[PDB]
RNA sequence: AGGUCUGUGAUGCCCUCAGACGCCCUGGGCCGCACGCGCGCUACACUGGCGGGGCCAGCCGGCGCCCGCGAGGACGCGCGGAGCCCCCGCCGUGGCCGGGACCGCGGGCUGGAACGCCCCCGCGCACCAGGAAUGUCUUGUAGGCGCCCGCCCCCACCGCG
């Protein structure tokens, strides 16, 4: 497919930052204004060693998705086990919280 | 259920939209609509046209409600 | 020599705040001071549950604090450095009624 | 951990160096100046808690009181609020 | 304005995107019986197209008709801002597009089609047909 | 956004000092928050709102009711003398009324037979009494039974 | 003078006067534009820039050597916001416009500035006061 | 034997007391929904909706310039008040321009972090005055209209005025 006129097999190896003006608010803020904090930093590094050279769990439930960790997998937690997810390139721009579910459907 | 036109056929701007309320002696749009069962809007039309032939004069104007008079007779 | 002088008054209760008023314009008609421009009153209000919990119907509690202010700034050139303790002694000192001054 | 680093990449997009909006609220100076250390209270939150009573809920920061409403109708005597009207 | 006849060629009842129309409702109000379109986009498109807002729907010519068209199929390239589209980033083309009743359903059911693949939390309460947004439920809108 | 008590008001600093000592008489009309400042001198006629005439104000229905004591007095009075008066407070119709008050009781401060007060008092207040009395009523306060006054919140036995 | 005429006829008179000097001319923004937030839809008068400017014009004769900010004119032109199953708010008008209006006027040198906003100059005193003598009758 | 040991360096008697019910950190929940009802909000339209203009409050109260449709933002200084209503016009009895729930792209703010809140375009649910039953009210009162404070990092259909 694509994604923002960007194709899939190019849209790996590109940099968060180059992309970036072709995203929502929220990544723009986060990235471009804010920041981030050392330990989103240290769990992008680990998930950089892991696929150059395991399910790599984590807590971090408002990390979000690099391009470069597609075709990655992982699992999250949402508060008693945690939750892997694959990922997607339409995945992309979006927090891990929206695909580890914190709770079951209803019924009677 | 009531379905009312807004734009006459050529004729009915004569047989009856003047030819019927030259007659009255007071008269209003939403009288007029009532009568005709035509909408507001073509008898405000209509009567601006009359007011410029001079057969209908204002008594009391405002933009709720406005009402003529027969001068004519 | 002349410096251009303001005083403040703050208080809770209305009656030492007019009397401290009675005696400071009293002793200082010859310096040439003033009487006071009596200032808009600040009212403190707060409105409280009068339960420590919810129950039965809901009663209201209903505190304010009142402040009143005089302020006499009309010594100026009449008064020099040393002369405004002449009239910050005089006085009948109150236990509360602070009174500032600042050119 | 001293000698760790990692891709400046990963380096320009660290936070704001314009610290933090959470300090906590500290009535006068005698709260504070500004292993376990690194994370025993690294959570850094208001606090603001009567200073009557130290309770950290229904506190009127009105006027700059700080006082629970419990805490309140006892003392509002001695303060100087007065029921009347 | 000031027509109490009837044009001669005054239509009495217009169809347009598989959509048929009234001819006696004014023309900005009557173009929003169509899906994609409402009064502020109505307007600017008009507008655009020198045509008169104040004229009842079914006495349009059938030049204005086109040109009316034309401005609709390609809004931005005529002029109108990228803030009065019904589609601003599209997934894909990453365009500014503003889309019509031929594609609403498809945007849409596609979109759906792209979160229940995806996962996502809001994805799933669309099935079993809940609130997406953070709404309490537990007393309201019971069926 | 003026309150009616405050100074500038009721001397009138808007005007210019050296034809401020002109306008001797000075006289209040009041309804509810609404305050009336008249500054009365010798003229031919003539009235001013605000800087507007009588005839272009707001009201054009209640028109007749501020000219009510012109007709009721009638004209040559009011024809030797001349006015200019400020309002400040809630709502139009309240300053109406404020108004049509502060003129009755400053074109009639301007006699100096206290016989023809007295006579002109009487023909007026026959008309009505409250273009020389102010009102009295004005808002009540609310209680915390509910969000009205009088009225109270809905309640429910069961 | 100026107030002993009502508004309505000085505004359009003007507007029109306006309109026929060129003194100012509507830019492109000027269609598609809601006027603020509080209204629903865009206005159905296609002079309605010159009406306004007329307005915000006598607006500044009237205060006279007093000053106002542009923020200060929007809280004149404010409406109330409606469809929210909520009670109704009031809203501050655009700004925009009223920018390009009182730049405009003081291009022309009508309108002089001060420490804080702008105020009419006396050749826009002029201006207006003869306007209005001139509709007077 | 109404409520409050979950307000307190107010407290009697029991139970917890080094794998702790002590204190601190990371996530989640208190908001979850076939269902019954209590206090409210919005509407069912012409005694009206929309567009432009004119214009007055009080508890009390902070403004200029420039960008941006708007929400908001960058700079720099101490200075300041609304809805109903009135006037001119469009609509013209149609679940229609009444009503704006629901949902789909997008732009921003808060904050360490959106699940929170605003703005724009589009979509446009029921609803035609509501049965058995039942509540409040006598002058600046009922009702209608809006405006400030409380808690609050953002948020008022709430509450005191």
């Amino acid at each position: 497919p694509n994604f923002r006129g960007v194709e899939v097999e190019k849209l790996a190896t590109m940099k968060i930052t180059d992309i970036l003006p072709k995203l929502n608010a929220r990544c723009r803020r986060r990235i471009g204004k804010h920041g981030l904090s050392m330990k989103h930093l240290r769990f992008v590094n680990k998930l950089r060693l892991r696929r150059a050279a395991k399910i790599v769990r984590t807590h971090l439930r408002d990390m979000i998705i690099f391009p470069e960790m597609i075709g990655m997998t992982v699992s999250v937690y949402n508060g008693r086990q945690f939750i892997p997810v694959e990922i997607k390139p339409p995945m992309v721009g979006r927090a891990l919280r929206e695909y580890s579910m914190s709770y079951k459907i209803v019924s009677h | 259920k009531v379905d009312y036109p807004t734009l006459f056929a050529d004729e009915a701007a004569m047989n009856e939209a003047l030819k019927f309320i030259k007659n009255s002696k007071c008269i209003t749009h939403t009288q007029i609509c009532e009568r005709l069962r035509v909408s507001v809007a073509l008898a405000k039309r209509v009567m601006r046209q009359l007011v410029k032939s001079g057969d209908f004069a204002i008594v009391s104007k405002s933009s709720r409600m406005t009402i003529f008079k027969n001068m004519t007779k | 020599m002349h410096q251009k002088y303001t005083i403040i008054v703050v208080g809770k209760d209305l009656k030492l705040v007019e009397r401290y008023v009675k005696s400071i314009v009293k002793e200082g008609r010859a310096f040439g001071i003033s009487g006071p421009c009596r200032a808009p009153v600040r009212r403190l209000t707060i409105t409280t549950r009068k339960s420590p919990c919810g129950e039965g119907t809901n009663t209201w509690h209903r505190f304010e604090l009142r402040m009143y202010k005089r302020t006499f700034w009309v010594t100026c050139g009449g008064n020099d450095i040393s002369t405004i303790l002449s009239k910050t002694v005089v006085i009948p000192g109150i236990q509360v009624t602070v009174e500032v001054e600042e050119p | 951990r001293n000698l760790g680093s990692c891709g400046a990449e990963d380096l320009d997009s660290r936070v704001h160096p314009s610290t933090i909006f959470w300090p906590t609220e500290a009535d006068n100076i005698n709260l504070a100046s500004g292993m376990r250390e690194t994370e025993f209270c690294t959570h850094i939150a208001h606090k603001r808690e009567c200073r009557i009573c130290g309770n950290y809920n229904s506190v009127y920061r009105k006027y700059g009181l700080f006082i629970c409403r419990r805490c309140f109708k006892e003392n509002a005597g001695k303060i100087g609020f007065v029921k009347l009207h | 304005m000031t027509t109490i006849v009837q044009p001669n060629d005054y239509r009495d009842l217009l169809r347009m995107f598989n959509t048929n129309i009234q001819g006696k409702v004014v023309l900005e109000c009557a173009l929003v019986g169509i899906k994609g379109i409402g009064r502020r986009f109505a307007n600017v498109a008009l507008k655009k197209a020198n045509i008169d807002v104040h004229k009842r729907a079914g006495e349009l010519t059938a030049a204005e008709e086109d040109a009316l068209m034309k401005v609709l199929e390609d809004p931005l390239s005529h002029g109108i801002p990228a803030w009065m589209l019904n589609r601003n980033n599209d997934f894909e083309s990453g365009k500014d597009m503003h889309i019509l009743v031929n594609t609403i359903a498809s945007t849409h059911r596609a979109d759906l089609e792209r979160l229940r693949k995806t996962r996502c939390e809001r994805g799933v309460r669309h099935h079993h047909n809940l609130k997406v947004r953070g709404q309490h439920t537990k007393s309201t809108g019971r069926r | 956004m003026a309150k009616g008590n405050r100074r500038d008001l009721l001397e009138r600093n808007d005007i210019e000092v050296r034809e401020r000592d002109k306008y001797t008489v000075h006289t209040l009309g009041k309804k509810k928050n609404s305050v009336a400042v008249a500054f009365v001198k010798a003229g031919k006629g003539d009235i001013l709102v605000n800087n507007v005439p009588l005839a272009l104000v707001r009201p054009e229905i209640l028109r007749t009711k501020v000219s009510e004591p012109i007709m009721i007095l009638g004209e040559s009075l009011f024809k030797g003398l001349d006015m200019n008066i400020k309002v400040a407070g809630g709502g139009h119709v309240s300053q109406i009324y404020a108004v049509r008050q502060a003129i009755s009781r400053g074109v009639l401060a301007s006699v100096k037979d206290e016989a023809a007060r007295s006579e002109l008092r009487a023909k007026l207040v026959s008309y009505d009494r409250q273009l020389v009395v102010s009102d009295p009523r004005r808002c009540e306060a609310k209680k915390f039974g509910g969000r009205g006054a009088r009225a109270r919140r809905q309640k429910s036995y069961r | 003078s100026v107030t002993r005429v009502p508004a309505d006829v000085f505004i359009n008179s003007f507007a029109a006067h306006l309109k026929n000097r060129g003194i100012i001319k509507c830019p492109a923004f000027t269609d598609y534009v809601k006027t603020g937030v509080s209204r629903q839809y865009a206005p159905r008068d296609a002079d309605w820039f010159y009406i306004k400017a007329a307005s915000v014009i006598r607006h500044f004769y009237i205060s006279g050597s007093h000053s106002i900010g542009v923020a200060g004119l929007a809280r004149k032109y404010s409406s109330l916001q409606k469809g929210k199953t909520t009670p109704h708010h009031t809203k501050r008008a655009s700004c925009k416009v009223i920018r390009s209006i009182v730049s405009q006027f003081l291009g022309q040198k009508l309108l002089i500035a001060g420490e804080r906003g702008r105020h009419i100059s006396p050749n826009g005193r002029k201006m207006v006061e003869d306007f209005a003598e001139g509709l007077q009758k």
